[PDB]
């Protein structure tokens, strides 16, 4: 009984941390891409409004 | 890596055998530690023994992280102290667990021991003792005059009582007898009481318990001279990345175990080989954005 | 001896006494105090632990107190059995134990006692070993003041005499012994010996005389 | 019902080491603080050192570092060795118990107590260089009185009882005296009723522990 | 012996001295038994029962 | 059976009632003991795996 539970705790913990990690990367990248693209899009607009 | 966390290699010895004092584990006496390293090659050379709730005893002692031991003096009335058996050989002569005292009859008589030992200090005292399970009734009488044994280790808070169960056990180190080990904690202002009629392998004192950060780890890894805040059974890892894939078991400032074998974090922008709408400029190097 | 206490005090039976114990501020001012009674010939006994507390079996007759650098022991209604020496003691700064000098408590009112003198001749065994010694045993006499001399045939003895200083016995009455070392040749070479025990109180001067071959 | 009995030698050659133990009874030695104290003719009452099963130990500075207190578990004794003995070291040596302190110290251990709970009788140690000489007990025969006589016995003290310690009342063990030869000599008498002058036998028990000589004489007119 | 139709509990009294509390050096071990509906509790004892 | 769930959970985890029987020279005792509560059709019997 106890061993079944001791495993199920550390197991279901690893799951929840694994999901939180995958989501963080995807979320984290999808944002990294947007900041870099937008910073260029700002440079284009900064030049146009200047001309 | 040994430098950051004090490592104690349990070479050839388990943690319990070192606590009891298996002749191999004499070097570990009164040594403290941060992390103990139980080996898989480690074996028990002493008298056959089992201990109920072994894991709890092992996990409790590991958390304290010290085998500091102060001896105490008990007036064992009319019994032969320092009982020895060939099962735990010691160099040349035969011996016994270093921290336990095998109490047998003295001149064909075993008087009922009613001994007392208080705890006047402000910290908890942990006594480690046991009971002997003779293999046969003849061996029982040979060791202790009375036929049936009774042991009752008491304290103001709680009371433990064990009855020896006589019977055959498989010969291990040619010894068919067994020993059940128990532990009792004596809080400050409390007092230890032992009333036994026989079969008692009483202790030689108490272990100083401190509530600490120490733990234990089953590993076959070697130890070198280096500083790394993490320790896993596979070995030591660096705590730079916030996720690890090595092992479920960690100790120290370690990343969290994830099933994923790799997670690429984007640190640059989208790479587009050859304005900007179609593609980016490969030749640019001094900066990231620019004008052509 | 960094604790000062008077060498001796005296009081009649049934009255109160006060034993002072002067010290510095490094010892008593900081630490606690304890009082110890040592009856003659016995191991010293503890009388008062901490400042005012007395152990079990110590009558409320005994009482203690502290006041800055000095401490005080008190006994009401004295008995003759309380004749002993009393020690104050404590820790000091350096955690080294210091006892006081000592206070010899004498209790008065015990009536005068006449000395019971008993003179034993030399043993038949000691004589058989070419040696002999005469014993004069003085017991249960009140004021210590007793003078003892030996007489060989109603003449002053030359030398070879030793006396123990008197002491209180279980009967709370003084006792003492005197020894007269004698040659076996000189034992029968005289008619009689005698120890005269003049008692300074009343000058009773009692004498018992033994003889050789009787 | 805890008791102490200090076992010790009678004499000790100067500049040598002095061994000493006191036996404890009915209590574990590890349960309380113990200290030695010695009384001497002159030079006050002198505490030497205290011990505790922790290892905490303090020595008196007036006695040089030569004294080292130990305590032993097999025999349930607390011991005391002092090396390089001088003539001043002659005294009676007693072991005594501290009052439990009821307040721990740094690292958890109990502190030494502020009072000496109980004392043992003690043992007289003599710093001499002469050889120990055994005693010789010659009885003296006779409400009357009789007694034994211990003559020319050298180690400083000597116990005397009557009938294995049965005869309580009417006994008086006298202080010894130095003979000009240089050997002490004590003698104890006992008052008894004359009606049993041949009825109840009387055997005194003289015991000279420093000479390992116990001699029981008898009294008869 | 405290028994139910589902389970059974049995304890033997262990004699011996215990450190006196409130001047009482003896002790008492307490147990509990839950009886579901339709089941019957039965107690068998020959001694030392505090029912 | 004490710690019933543990046996259930350990047997469940194994997932096999595979069974081979061995021989134990039970000297001088009556094997195949029987009780009327464990009927096997007409005659009385006992648990199939126990002696
Ligand atoms: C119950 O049965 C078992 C096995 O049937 C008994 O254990 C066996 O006991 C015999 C002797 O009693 C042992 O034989 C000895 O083995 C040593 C090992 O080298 C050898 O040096 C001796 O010369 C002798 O042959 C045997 O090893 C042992 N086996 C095991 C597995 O323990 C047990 O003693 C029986 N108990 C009773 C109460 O009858
Ligand atoms: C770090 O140490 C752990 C220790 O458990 C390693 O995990 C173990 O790795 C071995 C392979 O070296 C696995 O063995 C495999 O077993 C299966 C059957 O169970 C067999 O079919 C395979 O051929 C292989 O022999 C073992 O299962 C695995 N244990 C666990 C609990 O995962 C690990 O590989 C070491 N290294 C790293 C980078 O983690
Ligand atoms: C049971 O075993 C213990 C093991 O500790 C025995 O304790 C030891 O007893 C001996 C007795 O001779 C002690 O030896 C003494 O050591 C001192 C200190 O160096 C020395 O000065 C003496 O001359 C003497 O040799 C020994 O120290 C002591 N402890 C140890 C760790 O050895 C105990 O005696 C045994 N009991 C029985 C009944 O066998
Ligand atoms: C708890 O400690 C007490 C204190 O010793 C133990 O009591 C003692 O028990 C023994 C064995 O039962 C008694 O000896 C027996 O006495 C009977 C009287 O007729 C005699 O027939 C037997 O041959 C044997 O000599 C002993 O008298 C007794 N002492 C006292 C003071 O009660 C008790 O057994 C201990 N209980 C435990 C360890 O569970
Ligand atoms: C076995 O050892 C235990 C532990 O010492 C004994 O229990 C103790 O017995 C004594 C008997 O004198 C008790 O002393 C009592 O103290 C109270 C305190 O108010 C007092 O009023 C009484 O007059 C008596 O002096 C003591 O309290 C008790 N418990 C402890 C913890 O010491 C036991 O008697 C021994 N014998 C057996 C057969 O168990």
């Amino acid at each position: 009984r106890i061993q079944d539970l001791e495993k199920y705790v550390e197991d279901t913990k690893i799951d929840l941390w694994s999901y939180n990690a995958e989501l963080l990367v995807a979320l984290e990248n999808q944002h990294t891409i947007d900041l870099t693209d937008s910073e260029m899009n700002k440079l284009f607009e900064k030049t146009k409004k200047q001309l | 890596c040994d430098s950051p966390h004090q490592i104690l290699d349990g070479e050839n010895c388990t943690l319990i055998d070192a606590l009891l004092g298996d002749p191999q584990c004499d070097g570990f006496q009164n040594k403290k530690w941060d992390l103990f390293v139980e080996r898989s090659k480690a074996y028990s050379n002493c008298y056959p023994y089992d201990v109920p709730d072994y894991a709890s005893l092992r996990s409790l002692v590991a958390s304290s992280g010290t085998l500091e031991f102060n001896n105490e003096s008990f007036n064992w009335a009319g019994v032969t102290q320092n009982g020895t058996s060939s099962s735990c050989r010691r160099g040349s002569n035969s011996s016994f667990f270093s921290r336990l005292n095998w109490l047998t009859h003295l001149n064909s008589k075993y008087p009922a021991l009613n001994v007392t030992m208080p705890n006047n200090e402000q910290f908890d005292k942990l006594y480690i003792w046991g009971v002997h399970h003779p293999v046969t009734d003849k061996d029982q009488i040979f060791l202790y005059a009375q036929s049936s044994g009774r042991i009752t280790v008491s304290t103001k808070r709680s009371q433990q009582a064990v009855i020896p169960n006589i019977g055959s056990r498989p010969r291990i180190r040619d010894i068919p007898s067994r020993i059940s080990i128990y532990w009792t904690i004596v809080k400050p202002g409390d007092i230890l009481l032992i009333n036994s009629t026989g079969n008692l392998i009483a202790p030689r004192g108490y272990f100083k318990i401190r509530s600490g950060k120490s733990s234990i780890m089953r590993s076959d890894a070697p130890i070198g001279k280096c500083k790394s805040e993490c320790i896993t059974p596979n070995g030591s890892i660096p705590n730079d990345k916030p996720f690890q894939n090595v092992n479920r078991i960690t100790y120290g400032a370690c990343p969290r175990y994830v099933k994923q074998s790799t997670l690429k974090l984007a640190t640059g922008m989208r790479n587009v080989p050859e304005g900007f709408i179609e593609n980016g400029w490969e030749g640019m190097v001094d900066g990231w954005y620019g004008f052509r | 001896s960094v604790l000062t206490q008077p060498p001796s005090v005296s009081a009649p039976a049934g009255q109160m006494v006060t034993i002072p114990c002067s010290g510095s501020s490094s010892d008593i001012g900081k630490s606690f105090v304890s009082w110890y009674q040592q009856l003659p010939g016995t191991a010293p006994k503890l009388v008062i632990y901490d400042n005012n507390k007395r152990p079990s079996g110590i009558p409320d007759r005994f009482s203690g107190s502290k006041s800055g650098t000095s401490a005080t022991l008190g006994i009401t209604g004295l008995q003759t059995g309380d004749e002993a020496v009393y020690y104050c003691g404590t820790w000091d700064s350096s955690l080294i134990w210091v006892f006081g000098g000592g206070t010899k408590l004498t209790v008065l009112g015990q009536p005068k006692a006449a000395p019971s003198v008993t003179l034993f001749p030399p043993s038949s065994e000691e004589l058989q070993a070419n040696k002999a010694t005469l014993v004069c045993l003085i017991s249960d006499f009140y004021p210590g003041a007793v003078t003892v001399a030996w007489k060989a045939d109603s003449s002053p003895v030359k030398a070879g005499v030793e006396t123990t200083t008197p002491s209180k016995q279980s009967n709370n009455k003084y006792a003492a012994s005197s020894y007269l070392s004698l040659t076996p040749e000189q034992w029968k070479s005289h008619r009689s010996y005698s120890c005269q025990v003049t008692h300074e109180g009343s000058t009773v001067e009692k004498t018992v005389a033994p003889t050789e071959c009787s | 019902q805890v008791q102490l009995q200090e076992s010790g030698p009678g004499l000790v050659k100067p500049s040598e080491t002095l061994s000493l133990t006191c036996a404890v009874s009915g209590a574990s030695i590890s349960s309380f603080y113990w200290s030695w104290i010695r009384q001497s003719p002159g030079k006050g009452l002198e505490w030497i050192a205290y011990i505790y099963y922790s290892g905490k130990t303090q020595y008196n500075p007036a006695v040089t570092g030569r004294a080292t207190i130990s305590l032993q578990n097999w025999n349930n004794h607390v011991a005391l060795r002092v090396n390089s003995v001088t003539a001043a070291d002659t005294a009676i040596y007693s072991c005594a118990r501290h009052t439990l302190a009821y307040h721990y110290d740094d690292e958890g251990y109990m502190q030494p107590g502020d009072a000496f709970d109980l004392w043992g009788q003690g043992t007289m140690v003599t710093v001499s260089s002469a050889s120990t000489k055994g005693p010789s007990v010659f009885p003296l025969a006779p409400t009357a009185a009789l007694g034994c006589l211990v003559k020319d016995y050298f180690p400083e003290p000597v116990t005397v009882s009557w009938n294995s310690g049965a005869l309580t009342s009417g006994v008086h063990t006298f202080p010894a005296v130095l003979q000009s030869s240089g050997l002490y000599s004590l003698s104890s008498v006992v008052t008894v009723p004359s009606s049993s002058l041949g009825t109840q036998t009387y055997i005194c028990n003289v015991n000279h522990k420093p000479s390992n000589t116990k001699v029981d004489k008898k009294v008869e007119p």
